[PDB]
């Protein structure tokens, strides 16, 4: 009941996903409460934050998968810049939850946080390998070689 | 031998065509129960014999009986379809 | 009091007696029988159609309760009652004395299942027939 | 964990991060949020307290009833009652 | 038409019960299949525009490799390795990691997931066998009616 | 009807016989019988002590 | 019933009752959702 | 001659007990084998008079594909697809559904049915092991006699 945010109609994957994608068409009608208040209540629910985290990580996996399958250009591409911004944002979120929420011991105890550090580390090595010499063919092949390891980990972060 | 023969006769009589009928139900149940009891006695004495003197118990199981067609007890047991008697370690030791 | 409906006027004295047992028990505070009858959403004859004086004064007649129990079992349960056998013209029939006491027993049986009294239920179940 | 996580997803969490930094700057230099919450009324607290106390008493009565109906406990009670019965008979004979 | 049989009918009810374990196996495999497929297709063919053939290659080879058909001769041909040993004397040194990824992958799929599916089916069957027999006995009257 | 009624009575007699032969039920019956036995002894002593007061002290 | 006379018990389970809509006991049992009654050997023997 | 042995004899009795589970597996597979075989043979070879070779092809390839021998190179040759990717650049667009049907089929046969056979054998063995030992002990005297 705490997971779903004290609601009774949006209590499955499809219902919360459908309401999440179409906010103005399913939320007024399917009102449970066990307009503004309901909107403020649904999106603060923990389940809704999971579905936002799930969709975000799924797009990250699809976009990064497309980036590693498609050929690298002779300069840093637009999709590469988007992924750079995304992984800095991920790195800042990991550092904030380390330095300013639980503690360094509590963070490193979790196995998924260690996997998160490995992901961020793999992307930055591969990026800097490509970005050091963007027109070099050898730099592109090595960069894709490091980014192969980067994609398997993203698909395991779905196990979480 | 008499306990094995007794167990076989009561089990066959309890499912016979001559004991079917509404008034014979309790009687039928009683026969199955008694059959099981006689089976237990045949196994139990056999076990006691094997506990006391294994070689003499073996000699006992090989004995030919004048009352029936010179059949030993294992032949009787097979004819009585006593799975419990045949699976017993004393009987299996004599068969081996 | 006399009623214009011919089905409720055809009922025997003992049917009114079970109606009295339901009525006396129903007047108690927080009784589930009243809640069940109110939430049933049926008319005086128990039909699912959802004047007022007949619907409140004689809300616990046996025909309506039979309909409520029928809806509790399944969607096509329909218990058949025959009160015509309680008239004095059928007294010469030999086996009628068992029929008249079995049917009667059954409704009392149903009342005892409603109020959840297992011992009284078992006794009325034993008196009647169709045990299983 | 997902109660405390910001709503905004990962590519856009930077907005959430700068918003939290803005809140820290507003809190450390002229605080005006005050972290206001909601407090339950005394009527509903006393209702929860009454419910919990009543169910505590009900479980203890039910638990005591359950332990006295166990077989082991019943056999112990008959045993001490029988020993007390012989004791009562010994003092009775003495009087006799 | 097999639901009438006393052997085939309850088994059909249990097959419908195990379908959730089948779905669990599919969700866990999907993770390793798409991860390994994107990685392996990128290592085998760097420098190629994305097309429909890239997507087939990602779905195609990783799926059949879990049934024992290992396309190692075909992967040797695609990797442009000219050595007598299968993954030596290649044009790019990165493509020599393809058999390693593959090894991990089949360790994940055949050794770990398939045997866990066997374990889930044994547990699931022992749990719901009696309920399946009872449900078949109700369906015996339903089919007769 | 006769068959069903007869077998209903037979099952109820058999069921009652089966519940009174369970161990748990047997232990409960010995227990209430023992408590009633002490009660009977307490009223017996009372009669014994009453008889002692009534006769021995009267002489 | 099945212990005393199996054939008459079978005859009993097939009997149409006047009180309800001429439904036998197996139809009643299915309507009552009694899995225990339907899985019993006597009921299964009549269904077969 | 193995019935005399205390290890091999009871196992022989249980093998005869499991034969019903083997028959159950055969009846369930037969459904998927003939369904997939008719569909796959028709997709691979449209426009061909029915003959004995059509019937062999329906029985032949679907049966061995359940033992891990996947004739994907042979199906690529029969489909007349000339692309580097196995099921691209074909004459007919319908024949590209043959690997999909096949995927479903081996999911039905290897993943679902084989593991259910493992589950039925474990349950069947635990159920009839003691009865098999007792029956072997009666057969010990029968063989001696
Ligand atoms: C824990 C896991 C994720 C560690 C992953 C390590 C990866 C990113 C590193 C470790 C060693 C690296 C390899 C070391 C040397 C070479 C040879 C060079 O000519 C091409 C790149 C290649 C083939 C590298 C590719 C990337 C590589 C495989
Ligand atoms: C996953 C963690 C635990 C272990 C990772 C091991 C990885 C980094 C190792 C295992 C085998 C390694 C490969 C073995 C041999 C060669 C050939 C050489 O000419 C270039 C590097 C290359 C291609 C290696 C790259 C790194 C490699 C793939
Ligand atoms: C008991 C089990 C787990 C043993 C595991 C065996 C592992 C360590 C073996 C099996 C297959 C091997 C690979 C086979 C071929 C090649 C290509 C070569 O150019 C570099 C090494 C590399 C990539 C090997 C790395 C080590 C490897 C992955
Ligand atoms: C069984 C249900 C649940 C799903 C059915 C999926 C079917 C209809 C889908 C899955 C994969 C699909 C094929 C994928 C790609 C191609 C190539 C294209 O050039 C023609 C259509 C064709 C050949 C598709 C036909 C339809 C297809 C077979
Ligand atoms: C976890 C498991 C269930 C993943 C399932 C993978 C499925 C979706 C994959 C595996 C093999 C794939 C097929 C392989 C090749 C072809 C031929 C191509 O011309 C059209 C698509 C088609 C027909 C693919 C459709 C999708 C497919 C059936």
């Amino acid at each position: 009941a705490d997971w779903y945010g004290h609601l009774k109609s949006v209590t499955s994957f499809w219902a919360v996903l459908f309401a999440f994608f179409f906010p103005f068409f399913v939320l007024p009608f399917i009102n449970f409460s066990e307009l503004r208040r309901k909107f403020a209540k649904f999106y603060s629910a923990p389940y809704t934050r999971f579905i936002s985290d799930l969709l975000s990580h799924f797009v990250l996996c699809v976009v990064t998968s497309y980036f590693v399958l498609d050929k690298l250009e002779d300069t840093i591409s637009a999709i590469e810049w988007i992924l750079l911004v995304w992984f800095v944002a991920l790195l800042l979120e990991e550092l904030r939850q380390m330095i300013f929420c639980d503690g360094i011991a509590e963070y490193i105890s979790d196995t998924w946080n260690r996997l998160d550090l490995i992901m961020i580390t793999l992307f930055f090595v591969g990026f800097f390998t490509h970005a050091s010499d963007p027109s070099n063919q050898d730099s592109k092949v090595v960069s894709k070689g490091i980014h192969a390891f980067l994609v398997v980990v993203l698909w395991l972060r779905f196990m979480r | 031998i008499n306990a094995l023969v007794a167990s076989r006769i009561l089990e066959r009589l309890s499912t016979h065509r001559a004991l079917q009928g509404p008034h014979l139900a309790e009687e039928r149940a009683k026969m199955q129960h008694n059959a099981k009891k006689f089976e237990e006695l045949a196994v139990g004495v056999l076990g006691e014999c094997h506990g006391s003197d294994s070689h003499m118990a073996s000699e006992m199981l090989h004995s030919k009986n004048d009352m029936f067609n010179k059949k030993n007890a294992i032949n009787i047991a097979y004819d009585a379809k006593s799975l419990a008697f045949l699976s017993h370690p004393a009987t299996q030791s004599v068969i081996n | 009091a006399k009623t214009n409906i011919t089905a409720l006027d055809e009922l025997p004295s003992f049917a009114l007696a079970i109606e009295e047992l339901y009525k006396r028990e129903a007047k108690k505070p927080h009784s589930h029988v009243q809640r069940l009858v109110s939430l049933s959403n049926t008319d005086v004859l128990g039909r699912h159609y959802r004047g007022r004086d007949l619907a409140n004064t004689r809300a616990y007649n046996v025909l309506r309760m039979d309909q409520i129990f029928a809806r509790l079992v399944s969607k096509d349960f329909s218990v058949n009652r025959d009160f015509t056998i309680y008239d004095s013209k059928y007294d010469k029939v030999p086996g009628i004395q068992f029929r008249r006491t079995a049917q009667a027993s059954h409704m009392l049986f149903l009342w005892a299942i409603c109020l959840d009294r297992f011992r009284m239920a078992r006794h009325f179940w034993l008196i009647g027939d169709q045990s299983i | 964990e997902y109660k405390d996580r910001p709503f905004l997803p990962a590519p856009f969490i930077l907005l959430a991060h700068v918003h939290m930094l803005f809140m820290r700057l507003l809190r450390l230099c002229g605080v005006h949020t005050q972290e206001h919450e909601k407090i339950q009324d005394d009527e509903t607290k006393r209702k929860i307290t009454t419910f919990e106390e009543l169910n505590t008493d009900k479980f203890l009565r039910r638990w005591e009833r359950e332990r006295q109906e166990m077989l082991e406990a019943r056999v112990k009670m008959t045993n001490d009652n029988v020993v007390q019965a012989m004791g009562m008979m010994d003092q009775l004979l003495e009087h006799m | 038409y097999y639901a009438l049989s006393k052997n085939l009918g309850p088994k059909l009810i249990m097959m419908m019960e195990m379908m959730k374990d089948v779905s669990t196996f599919v969700f866990l495999l999907l993770i390793f299949l798409i991860g390994y497929g994107v990685a392996a297709q990128s290592l085998l063919s760097p420098d190629e525009d994305f097309s429909s053939r890239t997507f087939i290659g990602v779905l195609f080879r990783p799926y059949f490799q879990i049934y024992g058909e290992l396309f190692l001769d075909d992967l040797n041909s695609e990797a442009n390795c000219l050595g007598d040993t299968p993954f030596t004397e290649c044009s790019r040194e990165t493509v020599r990691m393809v058999p390693f990824f593959l090894a991990v992958y089949i360790l994940g799929s055949n050794v770990l997931l398939v045997n866990l599916l066997i374990a889930m089916f044994n547990d699931t069957y022992m749990k719901v066998q009696e309920a399946a027999e009872d449900l078949w006995r109700k369906q015996n009257y339903e089919l007769c009616a | 009807t006769t068959f069903e009624e007869l077998n209903t009575d037979k099952f109820l007699r058999r069921w009652e016989r089966e519940r009174q032969e369970m161990l748990e039920a047997r232990v409960k019956m010995t227990n209430d019988n023992v408590v009633q036995a002490m009660g009977m002894m307490d009223q017996l002593l009372e009669h014994m002590i009453s008889f002692r007061f009534s006769l021995d002290q009267q002489a």
